[PDB]
RNA sequence: AACUGCGAAUGGCUCAUUAAAUCAGUUAUGGUUCCUUUGAUCACUUGGAUAACUGUGGUAAUUCUAGAGCUAAUACAUGGCAUUUAUCAGUGGUGACUCUAGAUAACCGCCGAUCGCACGCACGGCGACGAUACAUUCGGAUGUCUGCCCUAUCAACUUUCGAUGGUACUUUCUGCGCCUACCAUGGUGACCACGGGUAACGGGGAAUCAGGGUUCGAUUCCGGAGAGGGAGCCUGAGAAAC
């Protein structure tokens, strides 16, 4: 049933990643999820899902195949550096702040107006 | 329209779908119509559960 | 009008209202420039010399030095002028100032003690206040003490004893600057080499270059 | 209009960088450097659009940030240098060696070269001065100040420089016979035997050019850059080195490949 | 937090002005200015001020600030070339120098008091920052050639108080009536000057079209212009900036 391609592998040792277009072929699913994906992907190259970061899952008209694109790591410390933080956050590695960014500008533009340590009490 | 038609496995349901030559010989139904090798449509699964 | 007086020798400073204006009648032509005898002050104030240094009028201006006026006018003031502060360099806004010459029609007049006089005020000259904050710069502390070229300002630093209720308490020292350290030495001698090298290199391209055009005139000579 | 521009709209970026139209509103604009802003290609397009690297310009400056890239033998951290004509560039992580040479299609195609290679480029000479001192100087394509340089070495020769010390190795004078890539349009990435040049006083010399298969064009001296003594290049060519298939026969070999 | 450094002169928006002007093609700076990037070039470890901070304040009010007490610097200051003429000769040049260099007579800034890492043998490696008589890049500025709609119910126009040219300055980043002084009386025009209109930003372009055309282009790209209307400036490499 479900399949997995990767018929654009790149080595990159830049980054310390393989770069990878994976085909899922799902007839009767719906869009694999990547949890699915990326522990099928994980005993494909004999790693841990733990490093592995799939996106840009695109299924194409009629069903049964979608393209998307991998990235596997040698290790977590380098997948902390090298992956942008968005798709950290889709793991429980990074935590981004709720800042509610029409706020900081509010506190940015108040703290123009006081000068000296009193802007630490501003906000 | 009602995707039943494919070429070379891909469902078209686009009826100015111009075939060329190559692609003339692999028009058939599609793997998932209730008239190629796919689950019958609901109007079938509905009339089978009544009786 | 309130009287901002600050000493200086102790580090104090008050604010004081003086209701009588007998008392402030010998202030009222006096510039931003002259010491004058705090006696019409009070009993309290004898002996004393404050120097008129500012004041701000009944609106919150404050007085300019230099203006030679009683009255409020309006200066193109830019930067280092006292009375602004630029936003932005090279900014130039016209603003309000007060004359130097001190008149009734004020709020506050700051006024600076240049000698003490007989007897001593609690909240002015009583209590004293440290200076806060050491010398930093190598020469400053040979300066402030009587360390010669040979002592070493290492040990000689201020140590300030820096304890507060709820943490473990530890002494802060700020970084002697202009210090002469071991890896000072190291760039003043490594800039020393990069003038050595580019000379080095001067001699060798001019002389294979001369040598260049010796062997070459050489063929073309015959 | 009062100072310089900072930005480069994709519709204005230079054609030769095939840059599409949906991914953005700005091309990288090329920081100043070496070489001109119309005549080269920025480290971040040659790392993600060309080498495929990097998929963002966040993750190209992860790379060029590790001081894994060296332009010419120098680490280049900016992700916008010019990087242009004949400089090598070296990724010494994944062993891998680079020369920007344009392609019959005039455009900076990837191409890989040896380690025994990449050590030398050549640098076509632009300005001859005599300095203080009676020093002649020298003035490449790529802004490299050269003093002592050899007294036959002229205002159009092609000089052979060393990455590791900058000093000229060889030099091939310019005249009919030698080799030369194209690089001013229409003719941009051509290789050809230098046959005649056309002085024309005031203006610009025009140059005749002759492929290997024959086939004759014309140039500006400006545009001129000489690969070889004779019809041996000193550089290693792109597939296609200058022959420029016409559109009938690029369409033969197309299909014939298949 | 603050000092210092840098950016804020890009972007974004609008089409008011503007009809040989802008703009487009061509091209010249040998008549020029350019932060940055790039390559060349290169001890008495000194002096006293200041912010943050501490503290006293004023005004109904401002991203207003005053007074006093401190303390830092890549802040501030100290500790042969370049610059300006004259003469002579002819290293590398260009189609063409009053070019680039050289030699004389002089005239009168620059030549590192900085910072990090690695630590080894009074010497030492790798960088950061910083100097520019240079080159280089981003490009400015002003010129060369040619090209614009309607209007004669606009036929002569410019020239006091520059119109055209000459001479010597002044000034500018430079060439130039840019300006000044003294002379010359010119310069433009039915091949349409000058004046007026434009519901005129110019162009790449759009619509419509057998060919030829007609009409449109405020509008995402390029160039210009403006930030309510004018005008004058600060800072800076860069603005007549909003």
């Amino acid at each position: 049933t479900v399949t997995i391609r990767t018929r654009k592998f790149m080595t990159n040792r830049l980054l310390q990643r393989k770069q990878m277009v994976i085909d899922v072929l799902h007839p009767g699913k719906a869009t694999v999820p990547k949890t699915e994906i990326r522990e099928k992907l994980a005993k494909m190259y004999k790693t841990t899902p733990d490093v592995i970061f799939v996106f840009g899952f695109r299924t194409h008209f009629g069903g049964g195949k979608t393209t998307g694109f991998g990235m596997i790591y040698d290790s977590l410390d380098y997948a902390k550096k090298n992956e942008p933080k968005h798709r950290l956050a889709k793991h429980g590695l990074y935590e981004k702040k709720k800042t509610s960014r029409k706020q900081r500008k509010e506190r940015k533009n108040r703290m123009k107006k006081v000068r000296g340590t009193a802007k630490a009490n501003v906000g | 329209r009602q995707r039943h038609i494919r070429v070379r496995k891909q469902v078209v349901n686009i009826p100015s779908f111009i075939v060329r030559l190559d692609s003339q010989k692999h028009i058939d139904f599609s793997l998932r119509s209730p008239y190629g090798g796919g689950r019958p449509g609901r109007v079938k699964r509905k009339n089978a559960k009544k009786g | 009008m309130k009287l901002n007086i600050s000493f200086p020798a102790t580090g104090c400073q008050k604010l004081i209202e003086v209701e009588d204006e007998r008392k402030l009648r010998t202030f009222y032509e006096k510039r931003m420039a002259t010491e004058v005898s705090a006696d019409p002050l009070g009993d309290e104030w004898k002996g004393y010399v404050v120097r008129i240094s500012g004041g701000n009028d009944k609106q919150g201006f404050p007085m300019k030095q230099g203006v030679l006026t009683h009255g409020r006018v309006r200066l193109l003031l830019s930067k280092g002028h006292s009375c602004y502060r630029p936003r932005r360099t090279g900014e130039r806004k016209r603003k309000s100032v007060r004359g130097c010459i001190v008149d009734a029609n004020l709020s506050v007049l700051n006024l600076v003690i240049v000698r003490k006089g007989e007897k001593d005020i609690p909240g002015l000259t009583d209590n004293t206040v440290p200076r806060r904050l050491g010398p930093k710069r190598a020469s400053r502390i040979r300066k402030l003490f009587n360390l010669s070229k040979e002592d070493d300002v290492r040990q000689y630093v201020v140590r300030k004893p820096l304890s507060k209720e709820g943490k473990k308490p530890r002494t802060k020292a700020p970084k002697i600057q202009r210090l002469v350290t071991p890896r000072v030495l190291q760039h003043k001698r490594r800039r020393i080499a990069l003038k050595k090298q580019r000379t080095q290199k001067n001699k060798e391209e001019a002389s294979e270059y001369a040598k260049l055009l010796a062997k070459r005139s050489k063929e073309a000579k015959e | 209009a009062r100072g310089p521009k900072k930005h480069l709209k994709r519709v204005a970026a230079p054609k030769h960088w095939m840059l599409d139209k949906l991914t953005g509103v700005f091309a990288p604009r090329p920081s100043t450097g070496p070489h001109k802003l119309r005549e080269c290609l920025p480290l971040i397009i040659f790392l993600r659009n060309r080498l495929k690297y990097a998929l963002t310009g966040d993750e190209v400056k992860k790379i060029c940030m590790q001081r894994f890239i060296k332009i010419d033998g120098k680490v280049r951290t900016d992700i916008t240098y010019p990087a242009g004509f004949m400089d090598v560039i070296s990724i010494e992580k994944t062993g891998e060696h680079f020369r920007l040479v344009y392609d019959t299609k005039g455009r900076f195609a990837v191409h890989r070269i040896t380690s025994e290679e990449a050590k030398y480029k050549l640098c076509k000479v632009r300005k001859t001065w005599v300095g203080t001192k009676g020093i002649p100087h020298l003035v490449t394509h790529d802004a490299r100040t050269i003093r002592y340089p050899d007294p036959l070495i002229k205002v159009n020769d092609t000089i052979q420089i060393d990455l590791e010390t900058g000093k000229i190795t060889d030099f091939i004078k310019f005249d009919t016979g030698n080799l030369c890539m194209v690089t001013g349009g229409a003719n941009l990435g051509r290789i050809g035997v230098i046959t005649n040049r056309e002085r024309h006083p005031g203006s610009f010399d025009v140059v005749h050019v002759k492929d290997a298969n024959g086939n004759n064009f014309a140039t500006r001296l400006s545009n001129i850059f000489v690969i070889g003594k004779g019809n041996k290049p000193w550089i290693s060519l792109p597939r296609g080195k200058g022959i420029r298939l016409t559109i009938a026969e690029e369409r033969d070999k197309r299909l014939a490949a298949k």
